[PDB]
């Protein structure tokens, strides 16, 4: 019922700026204070920001590394929470979640890569036998969120880490045991508002 | 929904030791006269007392000429945060933090410094304000 | 700024053993501590909040304890699903700080792979490329030797293999071997097989097709 969705991630050039978003659904945004939490690609989690409720005058709390560079703001009318990231540096490259209070409910994530390269949107090729899967090739930068929307019960989704750094390929598998259904659909999302779909109908 | 027992809040977040001092008693009482949670020796409140505090939150400064009557014992009102925190000074003391739906009351006695009872009570209220309570 | 030190940094135990991740703080956080579990490629989940109160749908084997600056989380009779990274966060004062994290590798009984091979797609073939993918799933341990055989001979040039973390149900590992190639090379050869041996008494699990 409750769901937290983020968008706006991608690849940013240094001395650039960025504004992330968090869409709230399933709870009263006005009664809950919202946080932003960042996990470096390989390193652990870190707390970057927090904004309080209207009862507490919307006090904004920031961490030291982002204190003079970041900015958090919320519009409870449209039920959204934003984070403005300015003067982007290489260290800021991390995975960003929007977290409600203690962390009862989290978001999927959006990553920021502060590199001088140019984004290359991925290519989704379905893979079926002569279990199914989806092949996502030659994208930059990470990550790619691959989700399996299926019409079968007991659908299993295993995601494989990306191979290669300069250019990236990844795979995903769906394993269904003893289920009668036809629609197996994979939806891959690249950080800067990229959405693509493939479908594998069973005969 | 909260799997957190309100009695777990008062025992582990309110009556904990800070600088070698404790709170005498503490209780979570709603904006309705009913108490949501409490400690063992906390007084038996009355209906008019809660209404008097709640009216002080809606209009800051209307409980100072009369005083803060908690458990029948009158406390001088050292009102701090307008509509957020009300304090008291019998000799002992008391601090009340207004949440969105309830009040957090902690009674401090010597040698507990009043700032200790305030930091403890104010942190629990903000915890509940940011959680919808 | 109350900073938190977390340990053990890396823990390995068998199924059923008792393990404790301890979290310490720079100052008293007054039981405002949360414990998170993060499986790889997934968002973190709340096991225990406010030091001892378990969240909704959290197994009873997870234990929250402590006061002051010394906190801990206990996992008695660890199950396959309890793998992952465990982080602790305090909520007494900003900066709400995390710990290092604990990678808990839950050793389990030996599972057997299921190898699946998938011909190059019609979209990839059209796009002048071809990649035979081979999914080896549901195996433990992760020590597995993946090799690719075409027309009787072995090529390990364009083999791209990625290992994955354990599965919640049975703590089963997974690997994905992709062989990137041009359509010309794939159209030239005929027999495409995938071979990998792992605790199968050197009986290789082979999955082959014909172009
Ligand atoms: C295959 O299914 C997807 C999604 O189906 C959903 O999956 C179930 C879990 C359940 O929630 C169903 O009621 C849903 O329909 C279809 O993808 C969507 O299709 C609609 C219209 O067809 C479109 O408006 C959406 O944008 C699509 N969303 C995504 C993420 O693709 C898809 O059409 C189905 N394919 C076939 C061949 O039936």
């Amino acid at each position: 019922e409750v769901q937290l969705v983020e968008s706006g991630g991608g690849l940013v050039q240094p001395k650039g700026s960025l504004k992330l978003s968090c869409a709230a659904s399933g709870f009263t945004f006005n009664t809950y204070a919202m946080n932003w939490v960042r996990q470096a690609p390989g390193k652990g989690l870190e707390w970057v920001a927090r904004i309080r409720t209207k009862t507490n005058n919307y006090v904004t709390y920031y961490a030291d590394s982002v204190k003079d560079r970041f900015t958090i703001s919320r519009d409870d009318s449209q039920s959204m929470l934003y984070l403005q990231m300015n003067n982007l540096k290489t260290e800021d490259t991390a995975m960003y979640y929007c977290v409600r209070h203690v962390g009862d409910y989290w978001g999927q994530g959006t990553s920021v890569t502060v590199s001088s390269a140019s984004i290359r949107n991925p290519q989704l090729y379905p893979l079926k036998p002569c279990t199914l899967g989806c092949l996502v090739k030659d994208y930059f930068p990470g990550p790619v969120t691959v989700t399996w929307y299926s019409d079968s019960l007991n659908m299993s989704t295993v995601n494989f880490p990306a191979l290669g750094s300069e250019l990236k390929v990844t795979t995903s598998q769906v394993t269904s045991w003893g289920k009668s259904a036809k629609n197996f659909t994979c939806h891959v999302t690249h950080p800067p508002s990229f959405n693509e779909s493939r479908t594998i109908l069973v005969r | 929904d909260d799997k957190m027992s309100w009695q777990a809040y008062v025992d582990d977040h309110l009556m904990c030791e800070i600088e070698g001092n404790h709170l005498s008693a503490a209780a979570i009482i709603g904006q309705d006269g009913s108490v949501w949670a409490q400690s063992a020796n906390f007084p038996q409140f009355k209906s008019e007392e809660i209404t008097g505090i709640m009216s002080d939150f809606h209009e800051p400064g209307t409980l100072a000429p009369t005083g803060l009557y908690i458990g029948g014992t009158k406390y001088m009102v050292i009102q701090g945060e307008p509509g957020a925190v009300i304090r008291g000074k019998k000799g002992g003391g008391v601090t009340v933090k207004k949440t969105n739906q309830a009040l957090i009351i902690g009674i401090y006695d010597e040698p507990m410094t009043p700032g200790q009872c305030n930091m403890i009570v104010e942190r629990l209220g903000d915890y509940l304000i940011d959680q919808g309570y | 700024d109350i900073q938190m030190t977390q340990s053990p940094a890396s823990l390995s135990a068998s199924v059923g053993e008792t393990v404790t991740i301890t979290c310490r703080a720079s100052g008293n956080i007054h039981n405002y501590l949360a414990w998170f579990q993060q499986k790889q490629g997934k968002s973190p989940q709340l096991l225990v909040y406010n030091a001892k109160t378990l969240a909704d749908g959290v197994p009873s084997r997870f234990s929250g304890s402590g006061s002051g600056t010394q906190y801990s989380l206990k996992i008695n009779s660890l199950q396959p699903e309890d793998f992952g990274s465990y982080y602790c966060q305090h909520f007494w004062s900003t900066p709400y700080t995390f710990g290092g994290g604990t990678k808990l590798e839950i050793k389990r009984a030996d599972a057997a792979p299921t190898v699946s091979i998938f011909p190059p797609s019609s979209e990839q073939l059209t796009s002048g490329g071809a990649s035979v993918v081979c999914f080896l799933n549901n195996f433990y341990p992760k020590d597995i030797n993946v090799k690719w055989k075409i027309d009787g001979s072995e090529r390990q040039n364009g083999v791209l293999n990625s290992w994955t973390d354990q599965d919640s149900k049975d703590s089963t590992y997974s690997m994905s071997s992709t062989l990137t190639l041009t359509k010309d090379e794939y159209e030239r050869h005929n027999s495409y097989t995938c071979e990998a041996t792992h605790k199968t008494s050197t009986s290789p699990i082979v999955k082959s097709f014909n172009r």
